[PDB]
């Protein structure tokens, strides 16, 4: 029999680490059907803000315009996706981009030759002026009422050293960029996650005891934190079944084809969520279980 | 194949609303192994296909 | 027009019925299939995509009786809601302790 | 093993050699074309 | 002819640009190589079409 | 964006082929997972070339010559630019005041590419874009005629660029004769994924190997993956290996020192059902 | 041509790591294996972006039609 | 100024019935320079 209180007893979360970008945590006694449903939302269906419409006024640089527009779209933008709503595509361009739907970014950079460069120089940062265009040169321009709600936090890119273009004197780039929401099923630039995936917990099952000098070679055929030898008797045991990459190195040696088997704990998942910069990995997983709850809630209320 | 797997492979290939079935209701078979838990052999997938 | 009962596949008794959900992938269809196969009245259940290039999703529910196939779908959507409400709480209880 | 010749591939992109060209083995691939037209004008007997 | 790969860039060509080809009407043409009988060596040849020079030809 | 290969001969860096990159290293899984890649076909990760995987352009140049219908000093009846007639103001958008198009403008079929005023008809005719695939105008040259008497322009060379994003049905290939069109840009959440977290951006069928016997692609997968882990390139000029030192043993012991499998395999999961697959899937990068 | 933002397999931001890599190969005399590990590139799909980038834009940029030579 | 000499890269203009040559060197190929105009792209 299954019940929502039977699941509430057996499920628990075992969080390993936190960081501003990466979170390592565990889900115990949950199905593969649900644990896949969480990582399929974190890649595809959790919103993020990225540049979609780029408005070139002048581009005399070497990299052409649709490629340089494509690179601005791949720049992660450190902005909270809750601060602005969705666009309506059927509206015309006069009425579609409002200040509650759209953040404006501008890039105005001109390159000129530096006459104060030393003789025989090779470094283009000294031989030229504004020779490299970075992601921090995308200046935020608040329009309308978002000069107050973004005065506490401007729209800076999450990685300000992203090299957008390279220029030589005489050349320039001048553009505007309207960045909106979107999901990772639309384009890859809206996925707020570097990677989000699980590995199941390996289960190293020592069948027969490996006492003796074969316990230094059985220990060698794993990552170093996986197998330790016992002190009271010389005996290899499992210290941590998490640290192993499942390499099956013991199956190459005919000595260990009877004494160990490599299974897998079928419900102990290890999520590894790495944020692209816009949100915390705490918040992406928290949204992804809220998206699946609202997704079933939408079908529950729609008429059949 | 367990019961969730067994009924997933049949509806993934039959799909009665496109008229591949001839009964308007997917019929199944009893499992090969009853105890300890039900399992269907993969011979029996193509039997009910 | 999100959920739609396929009239050519339903039964007159209401025990057997197919459903067609627009713009849903394996994400919801596999999770909803697992939760309602936990119901001790569902006889048959499974999901199917007619073609991957079209954002459609069919789901069969057949039951033994004493419940219609729509009433099984409403229970499985309620219990997939509550399953996402306990993985939300215990992830919050462990991120507050940390 | 081979090697990625980075910091040499990159330096040769920045400033090309003011002396003779790198990769001389590529210039020997067209010497049956280049040196054949050079025999029409130069060499013994004009 | 004797340009450095620096000087081939400043004359717009390409750095490690190998020549070999003619430019004709803006199109880069190339006369191919033909493999052909060796010079100055008499090679004994059997061909049935040597018999078709008339009568009694071997 | 080309790349230099992990697995390359020593003659590659000797002919300067780094000056001319002809491809890209791709995480290639040899797996039957999809159903769309059997005979010769192959799939790409959808979010791979939403990021620019294998993107390329095409440049096409046509010469607009206005002086091929006359001879021997007769006066030119066709001048570039606009005239004084009532010509429609619709094509100020694509064209400049001199009857030449702007740089960077998007031109589909039916749009004008140049305007010229005529004298025997006293009307501004435009020449239009006679191609059904849309382009962008990259550069406009002015080919002036060389003569002792100086002449108004009659020849203009216009170059287009066409975005060839890799659609499905485009042929990719390996360096071992494994050609095949693309079937479907398979979405990232539907692709298989390893324990390391990566996903293969190319799937090739394992049935393209037994009849073809391209074992050089199996060993480029080991040599490619064992080189990206340690940050080294391996020479692959032929007959550097004997029958006693097999490269399955050479590149196998490099993958064991990194912590990966000796035989080049990785434990992978399904993207659809999320289950552990049966056998460890054979992956690695090839060019 | 120029360094790819956001590598092709997982989606890790990679395009900010080209100028640091050439700094960590020339000034800090490291091999390519240590320099890819110090920049935070652990997965081998991320490692083959900065290891095998040609950076061919520097050969393009010496043809500047907007300045005398 | 809407044109660039292909040889000496000096920017120039070109009036009606005017000879196609740079005013600083006798070079017959002019490059049409890029004037500031809106070109709308979708960053994809
Ligand atoms: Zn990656
Ligand atoms: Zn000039």
């Amino acid at each position: 029999e299954w019940n929502v209180e039977k699941f509430k007893k057996d499920f628990e979360v075992n969080i390993s680490s936190l960081d501003a970008r990466e979170a390592n945590f565990d889900l115990i006694n949950i199905d593969t059907s649900i644990a896949n449903a969480f990582r399929r939302i974190m890649i595809s269906e959790v919103p993020s803000v990225a540049a979609e419409y780029v408005y070139f006024f002048n581009n005399t640089s070497v990299i052409q315009d649709e490629v340089l527009a494509h690179r601005i779209g791949l720049v992660p933008l450190k902005v909270d996706p809750d601060m602005l709503t969705w666009v309506d595509s059927n509206l015309p361009d006069d009425e579609k981009f409002t200040d509650e739907n759209t953040i404006v970014l501008s890039l105005n950079v001109k390159c000129t030759r530096n006459p104060d460069a030393p003789k025989g120089s090779t470094d283009p940062k000294e031989l030229y002026n504004n020779a490299h265009v970075y992601a921090r040169d995308l200046k935020f321009e608040p329009q309308g009422r978002q000069s107050t709600t973004f005065a506490d936090c401007p729209v800076v890119p999450a990685d300000p050293d992203i090299l957008l273009a390279k220029l030589r004197p005489g050349q320039e780039i001048s553009l505007k960029a309207h960045c909106i929401l979107g999901i990772g099923g639309d384009h890859a630039k809206f996925s707020p996650v570097s990677t989000a995936s699980y590995r199941l917990l390996p289960q190293i099952n020592i069948l027969q005891p490996i006492k003796g000098e074969s316990a230094r070679r059985f220990q060698k055929c794993f990552p170093p934190g996986v197998i330790g030898i016992d002190e009271g008797s010389d005996e290899a045991y499992v210290k941590d079944a998490r640290k192993d990459t499942v390499s099956r190195e013991v199956l190459r040696y005919e000595e260990f084809a009877d004494k160990v088997k490599l299974g897998r704990v079928r419900n102990h998942f290890i999520f590894n969520v790495e944020s692209a910069g816009a949100m915390t990995p705490e918040e992406i997983f928290f949204k992804s279980v809220r998206i699946l709850k609202n997704k079933a809630e939408y079908l529950k209320n729609c008429p059949i | 194949f367990t019961r969730e797997q067994y009924q997933q492979y049949i509806y993934g290939c039959i799909r009665p609303e496109d008229g591949h079935t001839t009964r308007s209701k997917i019929v199944t078979l009893p499992p090969t192994i009853f105890k300890p838990y039900p399992l269907w052999t993969g011979k029996q997938i193509i039997t009910t296909v | 027009e999100k959920i739609k009962l396929l009239t050519q596949a339903t039964s007159e008794d209401g025990t057997s019925a197919s459903f067609q959900i627009v713009e849903e992938d394996h994400t919801l269809g596999n999770a909803l299939r697992y939760v309602i196969m936990k119901n001790p009245d569902v006889e048959f259940c499974g999901y199917s995509i007619p073609h991957p290039s079209e954002n459609l999703l069919n789901i069969r529910i057949q039951t033994y009786g004493e419940t219609t196939a729509v009433d099984a779908l409403q229970k499985g959507l309620k219990d997939l809601m509550d399953l996402c409400d306990v993985v939300e709480s215990k992830f919050t209880e462990k991120i507050k302790s940390m | 093993t081979a090697d990625f010749r980075t910091l040499e591939r990159e330096s040769r992109f920045i400033n090309p050699p003011k002396d003779k060209s790198a990769f001389p083995l590529l210039q020997e691939a067209v010497q049956p074309h280049i040196g054949s037209f050079n025999a029409l004008t130069e060499g013994p007997d004009g | 002819n004797k340009m450095s790969p620096y000087e081939l860039v400043q004359h717009k060509e390409e750095s490690d640009e190998i020549g070999g080809y003619f430019i004709v009407n803006g199109i880069e043409k190339l006369i191919r190589m033909l493999i052909v009988q060796r010079r100055n060596h008499p090679m004994a040849i059997i061909r049935p079409s040597f018999a078709n020079r008339g009568a009694s030809y071997s | 964006t080309g790349q230099t290969p992990i697995v390359k001969a020593n003659l590659y860096d000797d002919y300067g082929m780094d000056n001319f990159p002809n491809g890209f290293n791709a995480v290639v899984a040899v797996i039957s997972y999809t159903g769309y890649d059997m005979d010769d076909a192959m799939i790409i990760n959808k979010s791979a070339d939403e990021r620019g995987f294998g993107y390329g352009t095409m440049y096409k140049t046509e010469k607009v010559d206005l002086a091929l219908n006359r001879n021997r000093g007769d006066p030119i009846t066709q001048h570039f630019g606009f005239g004084n007639d009532e010509w429609p103001k619709e094509w100020l958008e694509k064209l400049d005041e001199d009857g030449l198009p702007y740089i960077g403008t998007y031109v589909e079929e039916g749009d004008p590419i140049c305007a010229y005023f005529d004298d025997t008809l006293n009307k501004t005719k435009i020449k239009t874009y006679h191609s059904s695939e849309p382009a962008y105008i990259e550069e406009v040259n002015l080919i002036g005629d060389e003569s002792n008497k100086f002449q108004e322009l009659q020849t203009v060379s216009i170059k287009y660029r066409i975005r060839r994003t890799p659609q499905i049905g485009d042929k990719f290939s390996s360096r071992h004769g494994q050609k095949g069109v693309c079937s479907r840009k398979w979405p990232t959440i539907d692709m298989p994924f390893s324990e390391t977290g990566i996903q293969p951006d190319i799937i090739i069928n394992p049935h393209a190997f037994p009849s073809r016997m391209t074992i050089g692609m199996f060993v480029e997968s080991l040599a490619g993956k064992a080189g990206a882990l340690h940050g080294i390139a391996q020479d692959s000029t032929p007959w550097i290996f004997n029958e006693d030192d097999t490269p399955a043993d050479y590149f196998g012991e490099q993958l064991a020192k990194a912590g990966y499998n000796y035989h080049g395999n990785e434990p992978m999961y399904s993207g659809a059902t999320g289950e552990e697959l049966r056998a460890d899937i054979y992956v690695g990068v090839v060019y | 041509m120029i360094v790819p933002v956001r590598c092709f397999s997982c989606g890790k931001v990679v395009g900010d790591k080209w100028e640091s890599y050439l700094n960590l190969l020339q000034e800090d005399e490291l091999d390519e294996g240590t320099a890819l590990s110090r920049l935070g590139l652990k997965r081998y799909c991320c490692r083959r972006m900065i290891l095998t980038h040609v950076d061919l834009i520097e050969k393009f940029l010496r043809y500047n039609p907007l300045e005398k030579r | 100024l809407k044109y660039i000499c292909a040889e000496c890269s000096s920017k120039l203009s070109l009036s009606r019935t005017d000879a196609v040559r740079c005013k600083d060197c006798g070079h017959r190929i002019l490059l049409k320079a890029r004037t500031k105009r809106l070109v709308q792209f979708e960053a994809r």
